[PDB]
RNA sequence: CGACUCUUAGCGGUGGAUCACUCGGCUCGUGCGUCGAUGAAGAACGCAGCUAGCUGCGAGAAUUAAUGUGAAUUGCAGGUUGAUCAUCGACACUUCGAACGCACUUGCGGCCCCGGGUUCCUCCCGGGGCUACGCCUGUCUGAGCGUCGCU
RNA sequence: GAAAAUCCGGGGGAGAGGGUGUAAAUCUCGCGCCGGGCCGUACCCAUAUCCGCAGCAGGUCUCCAAGGUGAACAGCCUCUGG
RNA sequence: CCGCCGCAGGUGCAGAUCUUGGUGGUAGUAGCAAAUAUUCAAACGAGAACUUUGAAGGCCGAAGUGGAGAAGGGUUCCAUGUGAACAGCAGUUGAACAUGGGUCAGUCGGUCCUGAGAGAUGGGCGAGCGCCGUUCCGAAGGGACGGGCGAUGGCCUCCGUUG
RNA sequence: AAAUACCGGCACGAGACCGAUAGUCAACAAGUACCGUAAGGGAAAGUUGAAAAGAACUUUGAAGAGAGAGUUCAAGAGGGCG
RNA sequence: CGCGACCUCAGAUCAGACGUGGCGACCCGCUGAAUUUAAGCAUAUUAGUCAGCGGAGGAAAAGAAACUAACCAGGAUUCCCUCAGUAACGGCGAGUGAACAGGGAAGAGCCCAGCGCCGAAUCCCCGCCCCGCGGCGGGGCGCGGGAAAUGUGGCGUACGGAAG
């Protein structure tokens, strides 16, 4: 069948495509520090704030304050029955039931592709130490941990929009203070940084 | 032609045995995939090589 | 009668089944194989066909000695020992 | 050989051969046309060897 | 019959043999009975004979080279059947001895100026 | 009225688009990093109860032993003291191939040793083992108006 | 206006044979005994089994060759066979 | 499977005598016209201008449309069944298809020999795979008649196989 | 030695990748069929349904093909069939 | 004339090993173009690149200065960042083009010959016994053999070394 068909050309059939894709893309972007850091100053200012919080889709309608701060009880946790019942209490789980709500199937070529099922981002957990946090909190769909001195720009504002629902335990909240600093005193934890 | 060597004799001998259809039995398998022999070799239309 | 006359007059073959590579480009006056190059000690292989090479390569055959040597690398070329019987 | 059948069929059947007659078929197996010797009815020993 | 292995390793040289020589004749009735046209109930049988004399050749084989890797044990030149096969290159390494040769020069660098455990204080 | 012709629609064909699927690719990453005279890669030809191909395997031939596993295999028959699967360490592995007795015909031997034809008895028959090149260490045998030596 | 395998005759006469016998060594004479493996062997061989993409007016190496007319293996007509 | 907010691109076709696949008009058209020829009954069969048989009429006319082979083909051979496809009409026919069958050697060939030639070794050359060269810059013979010294088989007789 | 390279090999993990004219030539009996003297050139081809439940039976026909009947949620899915 | 030594080149189906071929992404050694660019073209460029040939390995090659330097000096090799599209090369046209210093990854050093000293103190191999290993090694025991004074082994190598 192919004796005199016709094989170089992006419109030949078999053929190759135009422009062959390359591997040395530049497929990473750098940022700067500083940007970097004015991203999360910014997005934790935000979560603060209960109308962004609600915007950005959260149900925090019967939260308590909406910076949820909690004890350094609950780095100490170890079973799911015992993050459940917290978010219970807090009135967090409205949001993990809505996450609940949002699990359906992807629309796409995603779902032959290791992207068969989507959720929402429910509430996000920001903890000092682990002694089991992570363990007791990983299983609840939505929720994702963060470590204080390890905050991501990706998991505090997801999809570029800010006011991700942050609940803080008391250890974690004290030092930002020192992790990104006030106006009158620099960043100790940071060589060189004052807020914006 | 009728003056033969053993070694053509035998690549005749084998290109003969593979020149039959395929067993009735085989299309009622479970993974079956095959209708026809598609490698039958007629000696008017194709001609074996050599 | 340079075309469909001249046809005709072939009857007596140049090449046959080479004995080494199996392929019908034995050369019977050269005596030597088109493919493979038979009297020669070493295989017949050229960079400038890399279609040539991956058609008569370790992929193509069946690795009778080759596909148990990776089977029997994976456990460290043991030999003589049994595992505990019944 | 002929002398491989004949030594074979001579020890397989307890049976003696006049002489052996080999062609090898279109099929690439080799037929081997055994002459028994005459102190031997082959229709008898065809029922022994167990063909009907 | 069910032939296995286990019931062949305890049995004698001149015992295997009789009995593969049994079996060989049995398949020789098979063959015929493929040919004669019948029989169904025997040619599912010719597979149970062709592994039955696959069975009892190993037990003869096995037992043969047993016997030479017994006899060629303590001797120094062994055939080349019996003799370790590895990979090619890994038969022209050096031995576990020769690797282990340090010349004198080297033993009295190790012995003199051995290497020390130590640890230092901020 | 026509037939015919055109346009539109319904249905029916021709055809295989579209969409939805995906035991396949492609790309990046990781750990390893192993062929062969103990016959490799590659090739040839066989091998299944019923089988052409594909895959699997080698005259023990869609496999043997051992091990683990624990009741199938399955198109159709047929026949737990381990069915079958994986694992794979034991055994086996036809012909060509670096390819090896000499040739590439499957054509010719040479030598030693076994068994028939016997009544080691030389032909014959079958079987078995050697019988390639280059080279290292030693060994044996002779070479030379080589350099000497003693008689 | 082919070579070689293979085969034979001769020329020499080194040797060999037995001492009148149951003679010997020896015989290219007549008979007797045994053995001859391996591979190919079907069919077509051309206006349909080959090669020209095909049952293609092409191409493709030979052998046998009746009766009449006639110089004739010309053409024309016939027998066998097709 | 999709709306909105960002993100990313192999992101929009009428064309390129574009690429691949599909289908039209032409068109039931051109065509099925090289080498003289068919005809009658009958048979099988759903079915016959084509098969088979018989009878007739013709052709090839021994440099054949005849009987055999070599190259090449490779089962086309033969029988039986089949009538979908294929055999440019048809088919009960076939080199189609499907089931089975078929090639028997001391004497016929191959094998053996050498021809023109091809081609190792030694040697020479060459970065090198290799190339040249074939009697050339070669210690190129592993054979036989005879004789002691010995081993052996048969009444070791004296001989065979040997050292 | 180590830091270092690695489009071949043996295992793996993954993807803002392609979705059967794409992605490897090859999702299938693919370096297969086929072509060439040879070197080499080199394809096309995924989808019945949940389960074959793959259409018994009766009927016209020489059969291929239908007509009723039946299976299924569905033949408006009838073995190149979403 | 013979006989024994040695040297030198031979023959062996001599005892025992070894090389060949493949794969070829990466690596080493060679050999080595022309498309193309210069809007022509020949030097240049493409490019020591493709093809060709050989040799490997799990990595290879490189590697412990006949170095950098010109400092108040550094200290094998390899790799990364930078130096640097720089010094320099070039029909000084098109184009080509390193190095050191510095910051890191890693980090490791060494052995001979020679010169000399000790009675060759050294080595390979065959026989038997004995442990023993599917990497053929360990201990004996032998007027057993051989290599080797045309030089084995120990000390020792430029950072010095040896002897008293």
């Amino acid at each position: 069948h192919r004796s005199g068909q016709g094989a170089f050309g992006n419109m030949c059939r078999g053929g190759r495509m135009f422009a062959p894709t390359k591997t040395w893309r530049r497929w990473h972007r750098r940022v700067n520090t500083t940007q970097k850091r004015y991203a999360i100053c910014s997005a934790l200012a935000a979560s603060a704030l209960p109308a962004l919080v609600m915007s950005k889709g959260h149900r925090i309608e019967e939260v308590p304050e909406l910076p949820l701060v909690v004890e350094d009880k609950v780095e100490g946790y170890k079973k799911t029955k015992e993050a459940v019942l917290l978010l219970k209490k807090l009135k967090a789980w409205n949001d993990i039931k809505k996450v609940y709500a949002s699990q359906r199937m992807r629309a796409g070529k995603g779902k032959m592709r290791n992207r068969r099922r989507i959720q929402r981002r429910g509430p996000c957990v920001i903890y000092n130490e682990d002694n089991g946090i992570v363990k007791a909190f990983r299983n609840i769909p939505g929720i994702t941990l963060l470590n204080v001195t390890k905050l991501n720009i990706l998991k505090l504002a997801p999809g570029g929009h800010v006011g991700r629902f942050c609940i803080w335990t008391e250890s974690a909240f004290r030092k930002l203070d020192d992790l990104y600093g006030t106006w009158r005193k620099a960043a100790s934890l940071k060589s060189n940084y004052n807020l914006p | 032609s009728s003056h033969k060597t053993f070694r053509i004799k035998r690549f005749l001998a084998k290109k003969q045995k593979q020149n039959r259809p395929i067993p009735q039995w085989i299309w009622m398998k479970t993974g079956n995939k095959i209708r026809y022999n598609s490698k039958r070799r007629h000696w008017r239309r194709t001609k074996l090589g050599l | 009668t340079k075309g469909t006359s001249s046809f005709g007059k072939r009857r007596n073959k140049t090449h046959t089944l080479c004995r080494r590579c199996g392929s019908k480009a034995y050369h019977l006056q050269k005596s030597t194989c088109g493919k493979c190059g038979y009297p020669a000690k070493r295989k017949r292989k050229y960079n400038w066909s890399a279609k040539a090479k991956r058609r008569n390569t370790t992929g193509t055959g069946r690795m009778r000695h080759l596909k148990i040597v990776y089977r029997r690398f994976r456990h460290g070329f043991r030999e003589g020992t049994t595992p505990k019987p019944k | 050989n002929k002398h491989q059948i004949k030594q074979a069929v001579k020890k397989l059947y307890d049976i003696d051969v006049a002489k052996v007659n080999t062609l090898i078929r279109p099929d690439g197996e080799k037929k081997a046309y055994v002459r028994l010797a005459p102190d031997y009815d082959a229709l008898d020993v065809a029922n022994k060897i167990g063909i009907i | 019959a069910k032939i296995k292995a286990r019931d062949l390793r305890g049995k004698k040289k001149e015992e295997l043999l009789k009995q593969l020589d049994d079996l060989k004749v049995e398949l020789s009735q098979l063959r015929v009975a493929k040919v004669t046209g019948g029989a169904a109930s025997k040619l599912s049988k010719i597979r149970v004979v062709r592994k039955s004399i696959a069975r009892v050749l190993t037990v003869i084989n096995q037992t043969q080279k047993e016997n030479l890797r017994k006899f060629y044990k303590g001797k120094k030149y062994k055939p080349l059947d019996l003799r370790p096969k590895k990979t090619r290159a890994m038969r022209r390494r050096l031995n576990k001895h020769e690797e282990s040769l340090k010349t004198k020069k080297q033993q009295r660098k190790e012995r003199l100026y051995p290497l020390r455990k130590y640890a230092v204080k901020a």
